[PDB]
């Protein structure tokens, strides 16, 4: 259902099979945003 | 009647088939018209399977009316059988010798099952390309035939018969062809005379005597097998001038170039076949297998872990485990713990100090203890499932599972099966992956796995290949090689392991003419019928070598290209996600061209001057010329670096060139102890050749090719000599301190052996000869790792191996000597290593340079 | 017709046995001189109908002219010796060989390959001249023993003789019997010169016999697979297609 | 004690030594020819062989 759908809505996309990567993912787009608002 | 005709009537057949094959293997073939009981009963059960494959072909020839191939050959088998069981009662030619057509029977084993029927069309089919080499090996036969027929015609029949009379070859037990005062070839001296009249070198056997006998022996030394010795029989009798030019040229046009046509062709059909196979995508089953193991365990990892950070007491019993394992301290732990388990299983020796053998006892425990123990902590951290999941770790789990079932026997006999511990080294092959091509290892061995049932298919039809024309030599040659000489034969056929032992044997290629020899004087000698037997070897040679060509090369090049395939997508996936990665986050006459011309033409007239020296004679007067010829070639190699050296100050060639300069000087003088240090520094002097080199352009481009390759095939050079040193370390368990023998065989032990012992020459009891009892190892022994390494070498290499199987089961207790077919099931230890290394590894490592080769260039 | 007359010509010259009659040997060297008569006859037709100047154009006919008159002048030294005049008969029977347009494009497509390399095979070269110096200069002073693998026909005291010794190694003959006679400890020549009784040979023999085997076949592979890679196109043609 | 020693391989030379058993050092297959010898029952290599006595000078 959230495959055959254009992505669009996310703004940032995680593709990753293991948590070790997966979670520098998640870390690197909200530290950058972090930065934005401020 | 063709109702019954699809219901499991044709398993029962099948069954029929495999109970006809395993009672032509019990049969035992007795010398002059013997028997026991076992076969009196295999009459009446070959009756019974007489009279059902009558009432099973009569059904379908009463059912349909002959025209496909198998069911003709059903057919003519079944009437044979019947003529044969008809004629045998009648007479209760040679009314035995018509049984050869059963050997015929398990031929249907792959009638009956298509999916071995579709792999013999396979190999069939690859024979047409192949014929035009075969015509021109026949060519090439025919006119090397006639041209030894013109050449040594009957020169080959005089030997030494002493000045006393001409009773029997009275030179040495292995008499040698003479040539006469007026001759040119070997002269007899002494007190022997070079008469005419002589059998032959091998009974009359390998002469060029007739077109017949001169085609026999070309096809011989064609195979590269007992040259030698036909052209050491050939310098003897007309001389040692020009017999090389024949053999040598021989031995390169037909042996070296057909082989190279061979593997040409056959390489060219396999990447055909490739390309086509390819269309369907059979590789995409393959490639989409890795990824969905890949992530597997990427995501059940995640969903284990995740369990234990919780919402009994895991959350300070679980981090640790999963932390230390991924670690790298454990995994360098590991690694040093199988490096010590490989220290104290290869420090095994015959006759080793008592305290090593229970410091190599105690370790043993050790690391089992320790391993096992590290296996229990691994295995609930990961899931116990998810554990097993795992390639390496299945191996892991079946070693220790082996380990700890072989440890606690102490009690029962034969602990060598106990050191699967070498196995463990296995284990250590993970340092490929801190290193490179660890992707290359792995992708191998899982298109292996993936590719298992054609492997199995391609190697169970070999097998059956092997059965049958061990039946068909039994049949033949069962029971008749019981001549009078006083060796016995140890390759014959005999018995059924002992048929197999022999067929193995003559399709590795090695002493097969001994064998050829012997089927020939066990149907008489060198006569037209007699003589026909040696289409048998013939045909069982050729078509022995080309199944085993077609199978090994097949199932390498197959493999090796799924996982070059494997390995290329893998990197652009890699290469694709680390870009996609990065594009979101970041945003003087020396240089002349005549001169160094004249100097390679130095260098060239140098290489030449040391090849004529004179090895033997230390002073004589060639020597006088050559060695003041060097000094004058020295000076001009001297003055072209001087020359050189003002123009720059330094590249990886000129210091070649000094090393071979400076070194010649410096041996111009030496003086004092020259003995040593000159032997060093005048071998030295092999490097000038090697000037070539950076002189010469091509021979550089080459000379770069060749180490780029090496350096390619270094992994595979890497895992063979790995499986080396384990099989090494598996003979030294087998056979350590078993190897000795005396030269008397009456005694057993080496204080029994000591003195002197009567033996008979030719074993005429008239004729005693006192000979001294000696205390003797074999040549290639298995005492210690590095003993056992080159004797593996040398099995490998396909020499003599045939007399270390011999010697080795014979052996049967340490420290006493061997005993008649003591263990005849020693012998799959050398065959499984003559298939996975001289076999498997040496195909692979072909496949592999070619592979290389293609994805080059193209 | 001359295809058939050559097959009878090696027909004729395949049945010449051991202990032969008389009258055997006189009607093979008749019927010998009979085909060189008639191969003369063809050959005279064909300067003729091609002209002195067509005729040495086809390089099978230069070819095919050097063969029969080493056979008109073999019977003029034959009534009065030579055994390499009566060699060329046997070699006219490529011309059937190189009739067939698969062998004839097959053999000619391999010599192609194995001319436009010449340097992998000199690398085969340098590495047996190599080892026959290295050989000539450490095993060259072993006796020659009739009983062991060092001997008149198998020894290491000439260049010829050492690279032989190495051809035959190559092939793997007896490779590990003579590395067992180099070992140390045998009484050597007696044309060199006490304390001195066996105290030639080495150990190196182990390593000199190991490393040849690994290094030749190793060349060899290469060779063979970078004359494959040459020929590669006409092994996978598909003949099919254009 | 005095059965024929040596450590090196060509000038055979004796040593030191001890201990009751002495042996000798030969190639299997050039058995008429003693490479070494000394004393204990040591381990060949390759393709030597070991034979061990029991008394001075039995190594011969
Ligand atoms: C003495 C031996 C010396 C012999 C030298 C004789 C030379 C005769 C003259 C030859 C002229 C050269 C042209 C020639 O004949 O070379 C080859 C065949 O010949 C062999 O390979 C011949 C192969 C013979 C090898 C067998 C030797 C085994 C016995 C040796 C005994 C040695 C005995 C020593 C013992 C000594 C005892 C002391 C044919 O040449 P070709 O160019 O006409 O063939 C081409 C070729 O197939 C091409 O692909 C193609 O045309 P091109 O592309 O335009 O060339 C055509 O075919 P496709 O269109 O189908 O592709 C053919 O027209
Ligand atoms: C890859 C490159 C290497 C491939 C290997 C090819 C094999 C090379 C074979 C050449 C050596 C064969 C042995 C030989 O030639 O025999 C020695 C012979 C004389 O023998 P000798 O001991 O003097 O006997 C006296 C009685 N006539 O010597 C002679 O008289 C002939 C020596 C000719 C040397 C050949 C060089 C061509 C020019
Ligand atoms: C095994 C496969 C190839 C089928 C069997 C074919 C061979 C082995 C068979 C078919 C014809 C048979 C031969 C037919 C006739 C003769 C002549 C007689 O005086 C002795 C038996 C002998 C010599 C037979 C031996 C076995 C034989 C050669
Ligand atoms: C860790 C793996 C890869 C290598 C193991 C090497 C060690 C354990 C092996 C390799 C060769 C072995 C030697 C081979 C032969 C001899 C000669 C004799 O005196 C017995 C011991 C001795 C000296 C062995 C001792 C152990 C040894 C040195
Ligand atoms: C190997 C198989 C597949 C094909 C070759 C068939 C072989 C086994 C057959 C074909 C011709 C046969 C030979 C024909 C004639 C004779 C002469 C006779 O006095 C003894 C048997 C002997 C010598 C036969 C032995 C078996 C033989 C060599
Ligand atoms: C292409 C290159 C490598 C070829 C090298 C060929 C050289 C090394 C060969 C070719 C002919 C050879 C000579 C042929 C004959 C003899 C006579 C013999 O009693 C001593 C050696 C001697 C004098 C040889 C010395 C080495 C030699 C000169
Ligand atoms: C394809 C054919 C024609 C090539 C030549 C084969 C024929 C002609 C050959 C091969 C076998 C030969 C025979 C084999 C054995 C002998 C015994 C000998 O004491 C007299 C000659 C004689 C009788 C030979 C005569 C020639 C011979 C029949
Ligand atoms: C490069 C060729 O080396 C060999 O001939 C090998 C033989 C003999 O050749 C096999 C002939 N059937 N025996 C053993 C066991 C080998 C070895 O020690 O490997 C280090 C090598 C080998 C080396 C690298 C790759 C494959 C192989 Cl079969
Ligand atoms: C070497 O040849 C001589 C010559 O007769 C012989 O006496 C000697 O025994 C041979 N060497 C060996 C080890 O047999
Ligand atoms: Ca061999």
């Amino acid at each position: 259902k959230l495959v055959q759908c254009p992505p669009e809505s996310f703004d940032v996309i995680l593709d990753e099979n293991q948590l070790e990567d997966a979670c520098e993912h998640l870390a690197e787009y909200l530290e950058v945003y972090w930065r934005a608002t401020h | 009647i063709s109702i019954v005709e699809w219901k499991p009537f044709e398993i029962i057949i099948l069954l029929t088939i495999f109970a006809n094959c395993v009672a032509l293997a019990i049969y035992i073939p007795f010398p002059e018209d013997d028997s026991n009981a076992t076969n009196s009963n295999l009459e009446r059960v070959e009756y019974l399977f007489l009279i059902i494959f009558t009432v099973e072909a009569f059904l379908k020839v009463i059912a349909y009316g002959l025209r496909n191939g198998w069911n003709l050959l059903d057919f003519i088998i079944v009437v044979v059988g019947l003529f044969s069981a008809i004629l045998e009662q009648a007479t209760k030619f040679d009314v035995k010798a018509l049984r050869a057509f059963r050997v015929l029977r398990p031929l249907r084993l792959v009638s009956g099952v298509p999916s071995l029927q579709v792999v013999l069309n396979s190999i069939i089919k690859a024979m047409v390309p192949l014929l035009h080499i075969a015509l021109l090996v026949l060519f090439v036969i025919i006119i090397y035939a006639i041209i030894g027929l013109e050449l040594f015609m009957g020169k080959m029949h005089k030997t030494c018969y002493n000045q006393e009379g001409i009773a029997d070859v009275p030179a040495e037990d292995d008499p040698s062809p003479c040539a006469l005062e007026t001759g040119h070839g070997r002269q007899c001296q002494n007190g022997t005379v070079c008469k005419p009249g002589w059998d032959g070198p091998k009974h009359g056997i390998t002469n060029f005597d007739n077109f017949a006998f001169a085609m026999l022996t070309v096809f011989q030394c064609i195979t590269m097998e007992g040259w030698t010795d036909v052209l050491y029989w050939v310098n003897d009798a007309v001389g040692r001038d020009w017999p090389w030019i024949y053999f040598v040229t021989l031995i390169i046009i037909g042996s070296f170039f057909v082989l190279n046509l061979v593997l040409g062709v056959l390489s060219g059909e396999f990447s055909k076949e490739r390309e086509k196979a390819k269309a369907r995508g059979d590789f995409q089953k393959l490639r989409e297998k890795q990824q969905l193991e890949e992530d597997l365990k990427g995501y059940l990892d995640w969903i284990t872990q995740a369990e234990d950070i919780d919402p009994r007491w895991n959350r300070f019993c679980r981090r640790k485990c999963r932390a230390a394992v991924k670690s790298n301290v454990f995994y360098w732990l590991v690694i040093f713990l199988v490096f010590l388990n490989t220290l104290t299983i290869a420090s095994e020796h015959y006759n080793q100090p008592n305290w090593l053998t229970e410091v190599q006892d105690t370790a043993n425990k050790a690391l089992l203890a320790l391993f096992t123990a590290e296996m229990l902590l691994k295995m609930y951290s990961l899931g116990l499932q998810a554990y097993f999941v795992s390639l390496f770790n299945r191996f892991d789990c079946f070693v220790v599972c082996g380990g700890i079932l072989e440890t606690i026997l102490v009690e029962t006999k034969i602990m060598s099966p106990l050191g699967i511990s070498v196995l463990r080294c296995v284990r250590l092959l993970r340092i490929f992956k801190i290193t490179r091509y660890w992707n290359s290892l792995s992708n191998l061995v899982a298109s292996l796995l993936n590719s298992v049932r054609s492997i199995a298919s391609l190697l169970l039809l070999l097998f059956l290949f092997i059965i049958i024309f061990s039946l068909l030599g039994m049949q033949l040659f069962g029971g008749k090689f019981n001549f009078d000489e006083m060796q016995t034969r140890r390759s014959t056929f005999d018995n059924f392991p002992q048929s197999l032992l022999t067929v193995f044997q003559i399709l590795t290629g090695e002493d097969w003419n001994s064998v050829m020899y012997d089927g020939i004087m066990a149907y008489g000698g060198p006569s037209f019928p007699g003589m026909l037997v040696c289409i048998y070897f013939i045909i069982l040679f050729i078509c022995g070598n080309y199944i085993l060509l077609n199978v090994f090369l097949a199932i390498a090049v197959d493999n090796l290209a799924d996982a070059e395939s494997l390995t290329s997508a893998q990197k652009e996936e890699e290469e694709e996600k680390e870009r996609k990665k990065l594009a979101r986050t970041a945003s003087r006459i020396v240089n002349d061209t005549i001169f160094t011309n004249l100097i390679l033409f130095f260098i060239l007239l140098s290489s030449i001057s040391l090849a004529a020296e004179d090895p033997v004679q230390h002073t004589s007067f060639r020597n006088h010329i050559l060695g003041n010829a060097d000094y004058v070639f020295t000076s001009i190699f001297t003055l072209e670096i001087i020359l050189k050296m003002t123009a720059y100050g330094r590249n990886y060639f000129n210091i070649l060139d000094l090393l071979v300069v400076s070194v010649s000087l410096i041996s111009f003088g030496i003086q004092s102890s020259a003995i040593n240090v000159v032997k060093i520094l005048r071998v030295l002097r092999v490097l000038r050749p090697l000037r070539a080199i950076n002189r010469a352009k091509g021979l550089k481009h080459v000379v770069q090719c060749v180490f780029v390759a090496i350096r390619t095939i270094g992994n595979i050079v890497i895992v063979t000599t790995l499986l080396q040193f384990m099989f090494a370390c598996i003979g030294v368990q087998l056979f350590k301190g078993k190897l000795y023998t005396c030269s008397d065989s009456s005694k057993q032990t080496e204080a029994e052996c000591k003195g002197n012992y009567i033996t008979y020459k030719d074993g005429e009891v008239d004729h005693p000869i006192i000979q001294p009892r000696s205390w003797e190892n074999s040549k290639f022994d298995f005492d210690n790792v590095l003993a056992a390494m080159m004797a593996l070498f040398t099995v490998s290499t396909f020499e003599g191996w045939p007399e270390l199987l011999y010697r080795s089961i014979d052996s049967h207790t340490e420290d006493k000597g061997p005993i008649y077919n003591y263990r005849v099931e020693i012998s799959i230890f050398f065959i499984i290593y003559i298939i996975i290394i001289a076999f498997f590894m040496m195909n692979i490592f072909v496949g592999f340079v070619i592979v290389t080769f293609q994805e080059q260039g193209e | 017709l001359m295809f058939v007359l050559i097959l009878l010509n090696t027909i004729c010259l395949a049945m010449q046995h051991y202990g032969q009659s008389c009258l055997f040997k006189i009607a093979m060297n008749i019927l010998n001189m009979l085909f060189t008569g008639l191969f003369t006859v063809e050959m005279i037709l064909k300067l003729i109908a091609f002209k002195p100047k067509g005729y040495f154009s086809d390089p099978w006919n230069v070819f095919d002219f050097l063969i029969v008159i080493g056979s008109i002048i073999d019977v003029i030294l034959s009534e009065t010796s030579i055994t390499f005049f009566r060699l060329f008969r046997v070699m006219r029977l490529v011309k059937l060989l190189s009739r067939g347009e698969g062998i004839r494009t097959l053999l000619w497509t391999f010599i192609k390959s194995f001319q436009a390399l010449p340097y992998v095979a000199l690398l085969i070269v340098m590495l047996f001249f190599i080892y026959a110096v290295i050989g000539m200069q450490v095993f060259g002073k072993i006796a020659l023993n009739d009983t062991t693998e060092i001997n008149r026909n198998n020894n290491f005291q000439t260049f010829p003789q050492a690279v032989l010794l190495l051809f035959r190694c190559a092939t793997g003959e007896a490779w590990q019997d003579i590395m067992l006679a180099c070992m140390p400890g045998k009484k050597c020549a007696p044309e060199s010169e006490t304390e001195g009784e066996t105290p030639c040979g080495s150990s190196f023999a182990v390593f000199y016999f190991i490393s040849f085997y690994m290094l030749c076949a190793f060349l060899i592979i290469n060779l063979f697979v970078a004359v494959i890679m040459d020929n590669f196109d006409y092994l996978t043609r598909d003949w099919s297609i254009l | 004690r005095i059965c024929y020693i040596h450590k090196a391989s060509l000038p055979r030379a004796t040593k030191t030594c001890v201990e009751n058993t002495c042996y000798k050092m030969f190639i299997r297959t050039q058995r008429e020819y003693i490479s070494e010898r000394g004393c204990g029952c040591p381990t060949a290599m390759w393709p030597y062989q070991t034979e061990c006595c029991k008394g001075d000078r039995c190594n011969k």
